[PDB]
């Protein structure tokens, strides 16, 4: 492939350089046609700039926490972290948040990948070794209540059981309602005069409980989940202009007020180098 | 070989090698060429 | 002696010549077209009322002044009152639709200005309170007069800061959208064909705006001396390949 | 029972890996694709959709008006503006082009900039646009400047000009966050005659300036941007 | 020793995952299958049976009774029932078609709604049936109701009446558990004329009414039920 | 017009039955052209005939 | 591939795709067909 062709002096009537932006095109013009070139080889393909590639690696989706500790007498175990789910979505952290969005519509497969360590902050003799279980509850099933309800039988619900320390890791295939994922969705979920506004009512893909499998050892230990997210089979349609002002919400376009000039003020003039 | 039954399980798609700017950069009614007088 | 400059579109029992052009836009490079089959989902059959919707509706027009900071409509919503359009909207669960938008600004040769017309698909608005504030219906859905980004900010109104489309994204980068310029001193039209874009095949037309057309002052206004210092800026737009589809008794909608 | 042996990496986690994983959901459906116009394939498609770059940021705070570069009537050889060419960094920083560099390590090829002139029909203008390659500093004068690349824009009824910045580089690559070693050159305008405004005709007129990548373009080794962060981990 | 690398997720269990295993009991042999009529291979084969629907959920304690919806003679215009289609929960949650649509997480499809009279064989009546698709509130007398799908029944020698709710939808796939975006809209029936008694004969007439799938449905994503749950494991 | 002015105008037909335009929304709704005043220096516009009868008395 | 000497010891097995309902949407002794009366 010729990256330039090589071109000489022109003295024409024919002037590729002179457009009128007006009409929305960007004329494809080239370095050969308005100085004199030589040839030269790409020597590229542009693989690594593939949305497959640029949405397909592994990104932090989630970082929670549970803790192993006696539950007698706790009137209520998700407050008290004896289990926690996640209101599954991806706007929670901003770096993948960014890179999605400069798309419409997304469709693709995920490939979740689950790292769980634990800590000790007082005084143990020892480390315990702890089986987390992850269970997807999408919507419509009964949500635990407490950290070993029937719920936990989940025996229609997917569910993974790994050990602290390890890593558990399964892919599921594009379970959007629609033929791909909105990224924006100026709309509704119905004409009603104060019902919200934006994406965060197309989202309603369930979320995701972590517990402890074991009982209580003497001390207490916590568990910190990471659910890292990687898209595999990406499409993606409609491109937009990147996110410039900070996020505030999962799901709307906010910025936050009184935010700082997003363009860097030149240190002298317009003329300055 | 994929060792799963699902395609969802199979690894990263491949690249795309499509490539097509012009609905990006050319989406004009009437074709401009270039070097011929934008209007006319 | 065709020029890219003189054109006329003929939609319906309507016609709009511009003697002024700048070529046209096809957004994605692709025309409007009616719902295939094999993209099908409900099963009802759709009603093609063709010419009676695809004509052209002139909205109420604008006034450019040199502190004007752009106006903003979103679709099928600025039209949901126009003729039998309006009425198949509001009697159908579903309908699609795309559309050719003309917007009309001429001055002088002596005039200088420059408009960005743009059309943005899905464009999901900021609320100015910033958090997880949300935008009220009442305030996404202006109908024909649309959004005047230089009017102040209202409660549970969206944004109207121009540098940031209402979205939190820069002015300059809104070019990666469908768009044309009106530069006083080229063109005095900007027309864009608008073909359907969704996730879904078809949906509903009152609780989901499909695109907003956005008409933005960047070289601001300069009349000759001694000139009036405005100029009005007219939006006409048609429906094309209309389809409504799961008729019944007439939706009601907040405000 | 076959004999295996395990390596230094068994059980790592590594987040560009790509390997096949049990599917939790067993024999699920999913929605069939309908048509949607816009599909991208790769970042390089939109990188050549030119954008308009903040090239008057003299401002304080972001102002529709630093997209907006002035033009004096009557100035003769004078210079109109000035900047380097560091593309992930300064005025390009914001623009589509800026933005997606970013996301890179390195880049290489050319650039196409280009201006609209947005002046009375009844005015006219010459401008010189002048491109220096590295090793030079940015032209004081334009007698300085026209050595170089350089176009002369007769401003007429064609209402853009499209400069492009060709490729000149010892190295085939260059950083995008900008690098001396690896350094690009600077981009400078100056009146080539002057702007003339008609009768009845008064004040400054503007210049928009907008950059897209020319089809010569490579973006390599992926990365994190600097043009976004947060402190906690947002909410619904 | 052939050289390997373990990946991430080595020695989970996913309780959907299927892969060999050995048996324990190795050269076992089971009893032989004989022939048994009834033979079930997909839920979809049994949701297209329809049930009753207790649709006169007006009791306080379950009964016989709100199978039954009643009929009075001599009225015009009124109107017979109403319900949401939430086939999810309401009605619908105890029937057949209910209890399995629970175990998926989307379902998309048409639904036959039947009715079967059971008043005196020398009676008579006219009801119209109407489905009014999302988008519109409950139809609050028919003429708004008739502007929808609707069939003009004639009760008759054919018992039944067999109204299909076709599926009208922009998304191709509803939630199960109610959800708004995703609504289906309503179902009522008003009398047409009216029904009308033979003499010597007195009272209200009821009508029984059944829900069944057609076979254009799809349900998808299986999960867990709400309908049923325990506090201890049971024993013998 | 001078040559150095401009403009843009809507003529608008009204078939039988509806009252004569009020205001251009009404106008716009039947049939009509844009104008844009250019070198180009007249526009025709053609009343379609509209009719349920197939003649009219000129009186 | 199977690694394993039993049948029990094998994956999950494929879908029936087999599906007719009639034995319990339709079990009666005379056809019925959709359009003529119900009862004759
Ligand atoms: C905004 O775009 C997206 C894109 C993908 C996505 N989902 C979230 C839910 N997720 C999921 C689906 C099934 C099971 C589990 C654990 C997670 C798939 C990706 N959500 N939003």
């Amino acid at each position: 492939t010729v990256a330039s062709i090589s071109s000489g002096p022109k003295h024409t009537q024919k002037v590729p350089i002179l457009t009128a932006n007006e009409t929305g095109a960007t004329m494809p013009v080239l370095p050969s046609d308005s100085i004199e070139t030589r040839t030269t080889y790409m020597h590229f393909n542009g693989s690594e700039t593939d949305v497959e590639c640029f949405l397909g690696r592994a990104a932090c989706v989630h970082v929670t926490e549970i803790q192993n500790k006696d539950a007698t007498g706790i009137d209520n175990h998700r407050e008290a972290k004896l289990f926690n789910d996640w209101k599954i979505n991806l706007s929670s952290l901003v770096q993948l948040r960014k890179k999605l969005e400069l798309f419409t519509y997304v469709r693709f497969d995920s490939e979740y990948t689950i790292l769980a360590t634990a800590s000790q902050p007082d005084s143990a003799n020892y480390s315990s070794n702890l089986v987390v279980q992850a269970m997807y509850v999408p919507p419509g099933a009964p949500n635990p209540k407490e950290w070993d309800d029937y719920t936990w039988q989940s025996a229609s619900n997917p569910s993974v059981f790994f050990k602290v320390g390890d890593t558990s890791r399964f892919s599921v295939p594009y379970v959007g309602l629609a033929s791909a994922y909105n990224c924006f969705y100026d709309g509704y979920s119905h004409d009603d005069a104060e019902t919200q506004y934006g994406i965060t009512v197309l989202n309603h893909m369930g979320s995701m409980a972590f517990r402890i499998v074991n009982e209580h050892d003497e001390h207490k230990t916590l568990v910190k989940i990471r659910v890292y997210h990687r898209a595999k089979h990406v499409e993606a349609w409609i491109p937009r202009a990147p996110r410039a002002l900070p996020y505030t919400s999962i799901g709307r376009t906010n910025y936050p007020k009184n935010t700082e000039p997003v363009i860097k003020k030149r240190k002298g003039d317009i003329k300055s180098y | 070989i994929n060792y799963y039954k699902d395609a969802a399980s199979t690894s990263s798609a491949g690249q795309s090698l499509s490539m097509d700017p012009s609905k990006f950069t050319e989406p004009v009614k009437d074709l401009m060429l270039k070097g011929a007088p934008a209007l006319n | 002696g065709y020029s890219d400059r003189v054109q006329q579109i003929t939609l319906g029992n309507s016609t709009i010549t511009t003697q002024e052009a700048a070529n046209a836009v096809v957004c994605y490079a692709e025309w409007p077209e009616y719902l295939p089959d094999v993209d099908a989902s409900d099963v009802n059959k759709t009603s093609k009322p063709d010419t009676s919707v695809c004509r052209f509706y002139t909205l109420d027009s604008k006034t450019w002044t040199t502190g004007s900071k752009g106006w903003c409509w979103k679709l099928p919503d600025a039209l949901k009152d126009m003729g039998v359009f309006g009425q198949n909207m509001f009697f159908h669960s579903l309908g699609r639709s795309g559309y050719t938008v003309h917007v009309q600004c001429n001055a002088t040769k002596f005039h200088s200005g420059c408009l960005l017309v743009v059309v943005i698909p899905e464009h999901q608005l900021a609320s100015h309170e910033g958090g997880n504030v949300s935008v009220k219906y009442t305030f996404t859905h202006p109908g024909e007069r649309g959004i005047d980004l230089s009017s102040a900010n209202e409660v549970g109104g969206p944004v109207k800061d121009v540098l940031y489309n209402m979205n939190g994204t820069l002015l300059g980068n809104l070019l990666i959208f469908p768009h044309q310029f009106i530069n006083l001193r080229t063109n005095n039209t900007a027309t864009i064909v608008i073909p359907y874009i969704n996730s879904v095949p078809i949906d509903s037309m009152t609780r989901h705006n499909n695109v907003s057309l956005m008409v933005i002052p960047i070289a601001p206004l300069t009349v000759p001396t001694g000139a009036t210092p405005s100029l009005p800026i007219t939006v006409t737009i048609a429906p094309m390949c209309t389809e409504f589809s799961g008729i019944r008794s007439k939706s009601i909608v907040p405000q | 029972g076959l004999p295996t042996t395990t390596l230094p990496g068994s059980g790592q986690f590594l987040t560009t890996d790509d390997r096949q994983s049990p599917s939790a959901l067993p024999n699920y459906e999913p929605t069939p694709r309908i048509h949607i116009p816009g599909k991208v394939h790769n970042l390089l498609e939109i990188i050549q959709v030119d954008t308009l770059i903040p090239m008057n940021n003299t401002h304080t705070k972001d102002e529709v008006n630093s997209y907006l570069i002035p033009l004096n009537a009557n100035r003769q050889n004078e210079q109109v503006f000035g900047t380097n060419l560091f593309i992930g960094d300064g005025v390009f920083k914001t623009t589509l082009l800026g933005e997606i560099v970013q996301y890179y390590t390195h880049w290489s090829g050319s650039l196409r900039f280009s201006l609209m002139y947005t002046g009375p029909a009844l005015s006219s203008a010459k401008l010189i646009l002048a491109y220096t390659p590295p090793g030079a500093r940015g032209p004081q004068d334009r007698r300085e400047a026209m050595l170089g690349t350089h176009v002369v824009w007769d401003i007429g009824l064609q209402s853009t000009i499209v400069m492009t910045i060709p490729w000149t580089s010892g190295v085939q690559f260059r950083y995008t966050d900008p690098d001396t070693y690896t350094s690009a050159g600077f981009l400078s305008c100056w009146y080539q005659t002057s702007l003339i405004l008609p009768p009845e005709t008064t004040g400054q007129v503007y210049l928009l300036s907008f950059i897209s990548a020319c089809p010569d373009f490579k973006l390599r080794l992926m990365k994190d941007t600097q043009t976004i962060s947060q402190t906690v981990a947002l909410t619904e």
